[PDB]
RNA sequence: AAGCGUGUUACCUAUACUCUACCGUCAGGGUUGAUAUGAUGCCCUGACGAGUAGGCAGGCGUGGAGGUCAGUGACGAAGC
RNA sequence: UUAAUUGAACGUGGACAUUUGAAUGAAGAGCUUUUAGUGGGCCAUUUUUGGUAAGCAGAACUGGCGAUGCGGGAUGAACC
RNA sequence: GACGUAAGUCAAGGAUGCUGGCAUAAUGGUUAUAUGCCGCCCGUCUUGAAACACGGACCAAGGAGUCUAACGUCUAUGCGAGUGUUUGGGUGUAAAACCCAUACGCGUAAUGAAAGUGAACGUAGGUUGGGGCCUCGCAAGAGGUGCACAAUCGACCGAU
RNA sequence: CGUGAAAUUGUUGAAAGGGAAGGGCAUUUGAUCAGACAGGCCAGCAUCAGUUUUGGUGGCA
């Protein structure tokens, strides 16, 4: 026997009953998908700034 | 009729009492309910809420965690407060002399603290000597190192632990876990 | 325990608004305006009565 | 001898000085109101005397009453009505008029009646149906100290100070208006004056902008 | 709406740098109150000039009183109205003591004889006919004959009671 | 049966503009993109490589990666009842700087200058923007501007 | 016209709106050197109350078991 | 990476404050685990496909009935 | 708060004052009946049941999410880098209660198909937050420390 | 042949009854019933308070 094929009826009411949410930004997002050459050199740049600050502060 | 913006009659969802029937715990709660009401020190309200917590929500605090906390500069003479159990840790070979206030001490933890010259104190004696939590260091154990937490949020590419009885070869290490067999998660 | 409405219950009206006593005494709710005698210009009256 | 008398004498004298302050501020407001209204009346007369027209400054404040029930409301009007705090039928609130708010009134016209409230209607509304939102609770004003303890940091020490901030839409209108719990009005005491409410006021119904006739409607409901 | 009221409504486009002091257009509007009069003003300026309520401004609204409320006048009225199948112009004559009640009579007449709602009527013009023999409709012309007098036969008296003991008369 | 290929229903969206076919002008290639730049997505049907899917047409995102010929863009996409982070590899042709960000920076500069000059005098110099306000009162004279207008007009067929 | 078009008022009455009380629920608070011993207590303040499928909570009732009431009972238990 | 501290990314240190950068509201906000039922729908306005049409079949957005009594439409799941 | 110079009073954080009848079926409750208005038969499947859909003539008694092995989340409790006496042994007032050795299980190490190898550069790291605590401040606030937790970049173990 | 329920039934008593009966709210009538005099029941007037409804009249713009 035949029945309903598709409908988006009630779908926005379900979606809104728990408040369609933004993706909750952070400082320092994941560096996923960044260019590997930059990422490799960023590692050494951060290592050097860690040395410089540690020597500066102690 | 009222166009309700918020769910009606919603409970706070926070414990307002220990689920425990321990009479001594309820006496400690009677004490810190008074102190949280009659003082404005935030320490008393924090301890009260910690007194309500469940077991998984008050993990053990190790003596070595306490000793690391005492290595914080300017903290070496602070009364460590643990609303829970303090366990022993043989991985530390030099324990400092300090006063630790906790709900429960293990035999090893108490012996280590006392052998260091320190003191083990109940929360009511802490309330007597530091009514506003003066010079106190509240420590908490690691909540997310529970075995059960490994399995939360399981799914493709999530990298959590599958709920599984037997481990090793033949137990979920095949199609779905390597490209040679279908795909990899 | 009981909301006594100002605008009646003169006592509550005086607990709020101490100026109500001066208002009633000086009849500031029935204040006469000074009789000035300006007259609209002819262009206004003609425009108003225009068909 | 707990020295209750010193506390009582200081506290009564403090009450007298606060009441002297409120008294002189209510007198100044009354001067400001009457001077303003006479200024517009004379300015209209002088423009007519000179062959000109005095275009009265557009109204800065509206009072809005939700006149429609809760069921069967589309979601955009439903959201705007919630943001105007009109969560039930015959609830009313004050809105400061800008483009950002006139567009909201445009979205909720078929569900509300609004217009421009006079001083008398604001006073009677605050005096009879005036409640403050204090620590999430609806508190009857009923005393000036309740207002000063919650809006004194904006310079609002009395119920008349609050009315002044509302009608002369002052720098702290927003704080003062939100402090006021949305007025819960009755049905009109002599009826709505129409056979069918849910047509525009222009069309012979009840809703939409009915600018100065909002005073008669609100007075009947208050 | 105890009756209509006649308002003069003067408005203009909003002034700009290009054109300060615009032209000040004015209409006479028959409306139940100020709000409807202003609405009718904009609705009619909608059809004549490029302007709407948002690009314009109401300079003045003033009620217009009858110069002589207690003088009986013959009014000629030009109306435009929409019937169910098209738009039609007509001219009618109404005898009464004021423009506002003549227009009130006119709306009642249009509703009764043509089922034309206030929605579907434009008052093009109202003007008193200052001379007899310029009156053209016979239903108003019959009332201008010299020494006019008619009886009111079959007077029906209103009874406050439910039962009468007299078997009444309709004399007059 | 149905059809849901990658570029379905893009007949008009990926059109070139009228009399605007051909090679892409060199400005789009000389524009510089840094991480954090806010960019608008509009696909160029001439450049078939590195195209955004049709969902991202008209979407505005943030640059997170810069490569030789392309830019990594983060877009927030409503999937069901939440938003998901999407990362797009788009060549520079399908990308332009968003003028919203440039104009906001202009306001930030102007706020700084106004704050700096206000520190000399005039505390609380109203940095925030305001919604358009109701008009003040005004006097409209009839000198050379006497009101004069007609009534509604009669009906004519015009045909 | 107690019909049709239109206009004006008065008037009728919903579990809706305003105020008051009582019940319950939720929330926010108060209360210990006799809280003039009920602190899962007492008290203050505000808001709220539709409901299938379903979830949860606090209670009521039945057969048997440990403890207590040194409980009831042939001067009448239980059952009806 | 640049011809080249030229840049890139991350930073040390210093300056800025509640009109801190529109309005309105905000009922606490954020977050986690776990598990029920459900996975036949139907109806109204508007958009809309097949069809002469259907109380027909099929989609869009919204509001409803289902799950809902109450006043009104005599009567009636959905209309007011 | 008001009034009064003060005494004190008041309609000012919720009714008092004066007077009468009766003290019983008088008010009230219960019940039968009458009157006005209203009220379709429950249960069930169903988009939709009062249905010309099904089960049900009546009554009593009986009558349907149980126990078990293994397990997930949550909670209580004991002990805690451990934990579990009860297979068994000792003992007993004898299927109870009480006591106990060696093991064994799970945990304290992972990873690789496997052979195998196997966890501190550092105050067990850096950055951003972070309750609480500390110091200075009437306070706001500022500074120090910052457990849990969150994001992120590293370091270490195994595989490649 | 302990107790001895319900369905169903006889008798007596009460009551109602023009094509069902039963039910809800309210009250009348009949029958029936509890408790209190160390204030229990029902009312009336006055001065107030809270919320309202309907009049009269004054002063202003
Ligand atoms: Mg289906
Ligand atoms: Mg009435
Ligand atoms: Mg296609
Ligand atoms: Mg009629
Ligand atoms: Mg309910
Ligand atoms: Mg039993
Ligand atoms: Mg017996
Ligand atoms: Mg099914
Ligand atoms: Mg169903
Ligand atoms: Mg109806
Ligand atoms: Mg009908
Ligand atoms: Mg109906
Ligand atoms: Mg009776
Ligand atoms: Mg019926
Ligand atoms: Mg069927
Ligand atoms: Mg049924
Ligand atoms: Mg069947
Ligand atoms: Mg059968
Ligand atoms: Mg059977
Ligand atoms: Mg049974
Ligand atoms: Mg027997
Ligand atoms: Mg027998
Ligand atoms: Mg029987
Ligand atoms: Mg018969
Ligand atoms: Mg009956
Ligand atoms: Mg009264």
């Amino acid at each position: 026997a035949k029945s309903k094929n598709h409908t988006a009826h009630n779908q926005t009411r379900k979606a809104h009953r728990n408040g369609i949410k933004k993706p909750k930004t952070y400082k320092y997002p994941s560096l996923k998908g960044v260019d590997p050459k930059f990422r490799r050199n960023h590692k050494h740049a951060l290592h050097g700034t860690a040395k410089a600050l540690a020597a500066a502060k102690k | 009729g009222i166009d309700h913006t918020s769910k009606q009659h919603k409970r706070s969802g926070h414990r307002t009492a220990p689920k425990s029937d321990n009479v001594y715990l309820k006496l400690l709660v009677k004490l810190y309910t008074f102190l949280a009401r009659r003082t404005d020190a935030p320490f008393n309200k924090v301890v009260l809420k910690a007194l309500f917590l469940s077991k998984i929500n008050r993990p053990p605090v190790s003596v070595s965690r306490i000793a690391r906390a005492l290595k914080q500069e300017g903290a070496a003479n602070k009364t460590v407060v643990v609303v829970g159990t303090v366990t022993d840790d043989a991985r530390i070979f030099e324990f400092p002399k300090t006063t630790v206030a906790a709900l429960r001490f293990t035999a090893g933890a108490r012996a280590k603290i006392v052998k260091a010259g320190g003191e083990c104190i109940t929360l009511d004696q802490l309330a007597v000597r530091a009514p506003k939590g003066q010079n106190t260091l509240i420590l908490r154990g690691p909540r997310n190192s529970r075995e059960a937490v490994r399995h939360f949020g399981m799914g493709p590419h999530k990298g959590k632990a599958p709920r599984i009885l037997s481990t090793g070869r033949k137990f979920e290490r095949a199609r779905g876990r390597r490209r040679s067999k279908g795909f990899k998660v | 325990v009981l909301k006594k409405n100002p605008l009646k219950n003169k006592q509550v009206l005086l607990r709020l608004n101490p100026y109500a006593k001066v208002f009633a005494a000086e009849k500031l709710g029935s204040k006469k305006a000074e009789k000035t005698g300006t007259k609209p210009a002819a262009v206004f009256t003609e425009t108003l009565k225009h068909d | 001898a707990e020295q209750v008398a010193a506390e009582r004498a200081a506290r009564k004298a403090a009450n007298k000085e606060k009441r002297a302050i409120i008294l002189e501020r209510n007198a100044a407001y009354q001067k400001e109101y009457e001077t303003a209204e006479r200024n517009i009346i004379q300015a209209k007369r002088d423009a007519k005397a000179a062959g000109s027209y005095y275009v009265e400054a557009q109204h800065k404040l509206v009072f809005v009453v939700r006149i429609k029930g809760i069921n069967k409301i589309p979601p955009k009007p439903r959201k705007v009505l919630q943001l105007l705090r009109l969560t039930r039928i015959n609830s009313g609130t004050f809105v400061k008029v800008t483009k950002a708010t006139l567009e909201l009134l445009k979205l909720i016209e078929p569900y509300v009646a609004y217009g421009y409230p006079s001083y008398s209607t604001i006073r009677q509304l605050v005096y009879k149906r005036g409640f403050g939102k204090i620590n999430k609770q609806r508190v009857p004003l009923s005393d000036n100290a309740i207002i000063e303890a919650n809006l004194g940091k904006y310079g609002i020490l009395s119920i008349d100070d609050l009315i002044h901030e509302i009608i002369t839409v002052g720098p702290h209108f927003k704080q003062a208006n939100n402090f006021l719990w949305p007025f819960k009005l009755s049905n009109p005491s002599g009826g709505w004056g129409v056979p069918r409410k849910f047509k525009h006021f222009i069309q012979g119904g009840s809703f939409g902008n009915r600018e100065e006739f909002i005073n008669k409607l609100v007075k009947s409901m208050n | 709406m105890a009756h209509f009221k006649e308002y003069q409504v003067i408005g203009r486009r909003l002034p700009t740098e290009s054109v300060p002091e615009p032209k000040l257009f004015r209409m006479r509007i028959f409306a139940s109150n100020e709000v409807i009069a202003k609405s009718r003003y904009w609705y009619f300026l909608q059809k004549l000039h490029k302007v709407k309520k948002a690009s314009g401004e109401i300079v003045s609204i003033n009620q217009i009183n009858e110069a002589h409320p207690t003088k009986v006048k013959n009014f000629g009225v030009w109306v435009r109205y929409d019937s169910r199948s098209g738009t039609h112009n007509m001219y009618k004559e109404i005898r009464d003591v004021s423009r506002v009640a003549a227009v009130e009579t006119l709306y009642q007449d249009m509703a009764a004889r043509h089922r034309a709602r206030f929605r579907s009527i434009h008052i093009l013009k109202v003007a008193e006919i200052e001379k007899t023999a310029d009156v053209k409709r016979q239903y108003v012309k019959q009332f201008l004959t010299k020494d006019l007098k008619f009886p009111l036969p079959h007077r029906v008296q209103k009874s406050t009671k439910t039962f009468s003991y007299k078997r009444p008369s309709t004399f007059y | 049966g149905k059809s849901h290929g990658y570029r379905s229903r893009t007949r008009y969206m990926f059109q070139r503009d009228f009399r605007k076919h051909g090679a892409v002008h060199l400005s789009t290639y000389l524009k510089v993109y840094k991480v954090g730049d806010i960019v608008d997505i509009k696909a160029n049907g001439s450049i078939q490589k590195g195209m955004p899917h049709k969902f991202y047409q008209g979407k505005t995102g943030v640059v997170y990666n810069v490569t030789k010929s392309s830019v990594g863009v983060i877009i927030n996409k409503m999937v069901g009842n939440r938003y998901l982070e999407k990362r797009l590899n788009l060549r520079v042709e399908h990308i332009k700087h968003s003028k919203c960000r440039q104009e906001f920076l202009e306001r930030v500069k102007a706020n700084a200058a106004k704050r700096a000059e206000a520190k000399a005098q005039g505390v609380a110099v109203q940095l925030k923007r305001q919604p358009a306000q109701p008009r003040e009162s005004r006097i409209v004279s009839t000198e050379g501007n006497v009101p004069q207008t007609l009534a509604p007009v009669p009906y004519e067929t015009f045909i």
